């Protein structure tokens, strides 16, 4: 269960920055 | 004073590196850009976006800063004379630069 | 067309911005505002001229009477039932910003206890008694109220902010002392047992108060006469439970808690059971009388009415003019009149 | 200062007009509903009409069912607007178990009918009695310058005429 | 008009929940062009031009 | 200037009106559009509302030592400020009949108020920093009157006037049956059969004498006595004497003084100690 | 707006006074000129329409469950309909005197029934759910009548 938050967390980064990406 | 049209002219003249009536051509151009709506990736919460600006530094490897930067944040809040932070606070982070 | 009608025979709106917007008049000191904003924005570099909702001057006074008594404001900004507070966007012309929310704080803050003091109203005996005696100053009160709403529909309109503001001091001040007098009134919520000690003892603080007032009163006697209105309507079941307890021998009480731990025994062999309650001289005087009815309505051989005209008649003649001094007085005619009843109910025990 | 509610009840009137004319639009054929006239007066001329049997240009007798009918679509109720309309309606159906009473009352008759009691016959004789008397009332009524006088009187009324209509309009006859 | 003005009012409840923030007449247009047929994305960005555009004509 | 200066001195700041809290003496601003000598003379015009707030704050202060009398005293005091809330109202009208008039003209009136507000500035501030409470309230005002200014003499005497009234409860409810008030005992009675009764020579007056403190406490303890006792013996009666009502309606005659009377106080213990007097007096001949 | 009012209290609907038989009789939200404040008072006295009409079809539903002092218990419940509607028509005579006024002025003159009508409403809805009829009927208010509030 630890992993599987480790990995959440990490993907909602990443859809973070390419937000900001496709935004500029 | 300070109306809008004479604050947006003294920008582009030294920006320019041209005279006053010399970066007209670009104030025209300037008024249309800044009427034209956008708004910004990130709308609720002051945090939000105090939170990029942290990541941001880290990204940088100037992770130093970010904690001076924090510092910083507790300085401006005190002070009370602006009433729209993040405005200010995002518009620094998207010209940021190496 | 018909929106154009409405908007010409009705003042133009300020809860919803489409309708254009004066703040001009012809005098020098009433554009007082458009004037300071000036100063503001040329002295200070960093000036921030807020967005304003332009009101609309001297409808501010409107505002406050409803605000007063009577219903949530969807005009301002509650953060809850028990905290109103004033927009920081209204600006009347012939002030400045700051200038207006300083007496708009002084009536929110007055508003905040009348619309505290209006969720208590539940439309056990002893609430509901305090309840109706709390809920009948507020439509006396709301009489000055919808006065006050007729002066400014008059032509020509008269009122400013401030100027019936001085006449709604003694209601002002009267809903005040209320206000101490509650906070200390119903504060016994979690505190355990809720059953005899929230009811004896929210007619207790009532009893404190008349004594802090009364006997300092003869300049404010204003206030002395609402304690005693939310006492004499309080006191009102807790002494006809003791004229049931005399004149039928048993009572009425909630079968969910007690309001004063009068307990018959139904096994005989005593009278009553008693536990200690909160006046003090009045409890002993419930002891003897119902020793002497439980035996006789097990074995028969061989009050408020009383006290509304003992307060009259030194009326017709609080403070009194028959009595010195002087609420206490009027009381220990009540002692009286418990009293002759009470000595020939205990008459009777003997005689069986 | 002049407000909705301040600035009068012909500002409602002008309002609930503008109010109506969104809806209007959907309940709209090909052409939105148009208001019609009636004065303030001309309803309290009505309401004494409607209680004798007697139709004003506002109640319609419709003679497939008995019972009147008021105009079905706006009328404008003076300054009062379709909230008449509907108080309106109480007070026809009263004076319809009023012409259902009256009607009941011709039906008896012993021309060569003896299965139509003696006894049903002089029910009618105490019943014709009733509704001239309602008829004094109506005669009594008199003056009205509100529907609410007339509505709130007939609070006791109303309720007493269904009873009295209609346990006869089953048919029990004779001495049964 | 007795089943459209009942949609209305359940419509009414949402849109002030929801805070839309439009007026109670506005409403009923947007919803007699829908049952004409309108894109919904279209219908909102003519709303939000006209909105913004009445602010700031009142100062 | 001129409406956020009428409200401020009311007891509602501005912020061209600046309230630096009963601290320092910069109550207006510097103003550019104003005169150089206009923003001078408004300082002036605020330091009466500054004193005006520092009343207002001691009434809620003690509205909650904090004894009765300096309670009777802030409803005596709310009265001085009667006709200064009164007059500002009355300058409303004045500024609305043409915008011609400015705070040259506030001057002129407001100057009926700078003979009265320093003077009772003192008042309430030798009772705050002594913590004065009692009968010596009274002793402070009367001590202050005791001073000149013929406005300063008629407003302390009427504020005087309020509070011998808090003493007039007092002093007529120890004479009937003999019950005593004391909320938070500052009333010269003391107390701490009969029972106990005393008198602190440190809460009395010195217009009242100490020969006349023990007219009032003789007849006091007499009524006491039979409050044990039995009253039917009672020498002021209650069933058997209406001589009660007699002695309310002459407190009430003389509850209002103009200013105050010595001699109507005094004359007044004259005759509470004669009349009933005479019904104690056949018991113990008898006895 | 102030007489057509007190014909939505009369139990007479408007497509302004909006009957919805799950919250009742109610104003419908935010119509053209009508300020935000006075539709929280418009609210509170549709709350005394809204009761009234969930008392007139308790009267016509058991006049004209079973019972014979049900009945007499709606002769019962039309009497303190009694002083309610002769308010409603004495603010009917000032409101055709002249046609200003303040809607805190019917707040004024029926906050009275705001008090007697939510107390009795629990009766007949204890009546309908208990399913109770006869002789207990004269039970039922009598035990309420020991309970508090004066009026």
């Amino acid at each position: 269960a630890i992993q599987i938050n480790f990995i959440k967390n990490m993907i909602e980064e990443t859809l973070d920055d390419f937000r900001e990406a496709c935004h500029r | 004073q300070k109306s809008p049209n004479v604050l947006l002219q003294n920008l582009c003249c030294r920006i320019l590196g041209k005279g006053e009536a010399d970066v007209a051509q670009q104030f025209q151009y300037a008024v249309r850009v800044i009427g034209s709506n956008f708004a910004p990736t990130v709308e609720r919460d002051e945090f939000l976006v105090t939170e990029k600006i942290k990541k941001e530094f880290v990204r940088q490897r100037r992770e130093a800063d970010g904690a001076l930067f924090s510092e910083l944040h507790r300085k401006l809040q005190s002070q009370g004379v602006l009433k729209n932070r993040w405005s200010i606070l995002y518009l620094l982070l998207s010209l940021s630069e190496d | 067309d018909a929106r154009s009608w409405l908007e010409q025979h009705i003042v133009h709106q300020y809860w919803t911005s489409r309708a254009p917007r004066f703040s001009h008049s012809s005098h020098l000191h009433s554009n007082l505002s458009a004037i300071w904003d000036q100063h503001l924005y040329t002295t200070d570099p960093l000036y921030t001229p807020d967005d304003k909702t332009i009101v609309t001057e001297t409808q501010v006074i409107r505002e406050t009477l409803w605000l007063l008594s009577g219903v949530k404001k969807l005009l301002i900004f509650q953060l809850n039932d028990g905290k109103v507070n004033v927009r920081n966007d209204i600006i009347v012309t012939h002030m400045t910003q700051n200038c207006l929310r300083s007496v708009l704080e002084q009536i929110a803050a007055y508003g905040q206890v009348v619309f505290r003091l209006q969720k208590f109203i539940d439309e056990f005996r002893t609430y509901q008694a305090f309840m109706w005696a709390l809920y009948k100053y507020f439509i006396s009160f709301k009489e000055e109220l919808t006065e006050i709403e007729k002066c400014i529909i008059n032509k020509d309109e008269t009122v400013t902010l401030a100027i019936v503001l001085d006449k709604l001091a003694p209601r002002l001040a009267q809903l005040k002392v209320l206000h101490r007098v509650f906070s200390t009134g119903i504060a016994e919520v979690p505190p355990d047992t809720r059953n005899v000690v929230r009811a004896s003892h929210l007619l207790n603080t009532l009893y404190k108060a008349i004594l802090d007032y009364d006997n300092v009163g003869e300049a404010s006697e204003q206030t002395v006469s609402l304690l005693f209105c939310l006492w004499v309507e309080t006191v009102r079941p807790y002494l006809e439970i003791v004229d049931e307890w005399i004149v039928h021998g048993n009572l009425f009480d909630p079968a969910k808690e007690f309001i004063i731990q009068r307990n018959k025994d139904v096994p005989f062999n005593h009278r009553d059971f008693w536990y200690a309650t909160y006046l003090k001289p009045v409890l002993k005087q419930i002891i003897m009388a119902g020793k002497s009815m439980q035996l006789l309505k097990n074995l028969k051989c061989r009050l408020y009415t009383l006290f509304l005209e003992s307060v009259q008649s030194r009326l017709q003649h609080s403070e009194s003019v028959t009595c010195q001094s002087f609420e206490l007085t009027l009381r220990s005619c009540l002692y009286p009149h418990i009293g002759k009843q009470y000595l020939e109910c205990c008459g009777n025990l003997m005689y069986t | 200062e002049p407000y909705v509610t301040e600035a009068g009840r012909e500002a409602f009137d002008k309002l609930y007009k503008l109010h109506e004319g969104g809806l209007q639009i959907l309940s709209a054929t090909t052409l939105q509903p148009q208001l019609v006239l009636l004065e303030e007066t001309d309803l309290v001329k009505a309401v004494l009409n409607v209680l004798i049997g007697v139709v004003s240009s506002t109640f319609s007798y419709n003679q497939a069912l008995q019972s009147f009918a008021v105009k079905q679509g706006v009328y404008i109720s003076g300054t009062s607007p379709d909230n008449v309309s509907s108080l309106l309606t109480q007070v026809a159906e009263y004076g319809t178990y009023y012409t259902r009473l009256s009607h009941f009352s011709l039906l008896t008759v012993l021309d060569s009918s003896h299965s139509n009691g003696l006894v049903f016959q002089a029910f009618t004789s105490g019943l014709r009695k009733y509704l001239q008397y309602y008829r004094a009332c109506v005669l009594s009524t008199p003056a009205s310058l509100t529907l609410l006088t007339i509505s709130f009187l007939f609070r006791k009324l109303g309720r007493q005429l269904r009873y009295l209509a209609e346990l006869c309009c089953a048919f029990p006859t004779g001495v049964k | 008009m007795s089943a459209v003005r009942e949609t209305m009012d359940v419509l009414l409840e949402i849109s002030r929940l929801l805070n839309t923030g439009l007026d109670m007449e506005t409403l009923s247009i947007c919803v007699r062009l829908c049952e004409q047929g309108i894109n919904p994305e279209a219908l909102s960005s003519v709303i939000k031009e006209l909105r913004r555009a009445s602010d700031t004509l009142k100062a | 200037m001129i409406h956020e200066l009428l409200l401020a001195l009311s007891g509602y700041p501005g912020s061209i009106f600046t309230w630096n809290k009963r601290t320092g003496l910069q109550v207006s601003q510097d103003i550019p559009f104003l005169h150089p000598g206009e923003t001078s003379v408004l300082n002036r015009l605020c330091k009466l509302g500054t004193d005006y707030i520092r009343f207002t704050e001691f009434i809620e202060q003690y509205t909650g030592l904090h004894g009765i009398y300096l309670r009777a005293f802030c409803r005596g005091l709310d009265s001085i400020l009667q006709p200064y809330r009164q007059a500002l109202l009355d300058l409303e009208q004045e500024f609305l009949a043409d915008p011609h008039l400015s705070i040259s003209h506030i001057n002129y009136s407001l100057d009926q108020f700078h003979l009265l507000f320093p003077s009772i500035m003192v008042v309430v501030e030798q009772i705050k920093s002594q913590k004065i409470h009692g009968c010596q309230i009274l002793e402070t005002v009367y001590k202050h009157s005791c001073g000149g200014l013929p406005p300063v003499r008629s407003a302390l005497e009427k504020t005087l006037a309020v509070c011998h009234g808090v003493m007039y409860k007092q002093l007529s409810a120890w004479m009937l049956h003999g019950l005593l008030l004391d909320q938070y005992e500052e009333f010269f009675v003391r107390q701490g059969s009969l029972k106990q009764f005393s008198l602190r020579a440190e809460m009395l007056p010195s217009y009242i004498p100490v020969r006349v403190a023990e007219k009032i406490l003789f007849v006091g303890e007499s009524v006491q006595m039979f409050e044990n006792q039995n009253v039917n013996m009672s020498r002021t009666g209650s069933i058997l004497k209406n001589q009660e009502d007699t002695f309310a309606a002459e407190l009430h005659r003389l509850k209002q003084q103009p200013l105050f009377s010595l001699v109507d106080f005094e004359s007044v213990l004259d005759r509470i100690r004669s009349t009933v007097a005479e019904h104690l007096w056949k018991l113990m001949v008898e006895e």
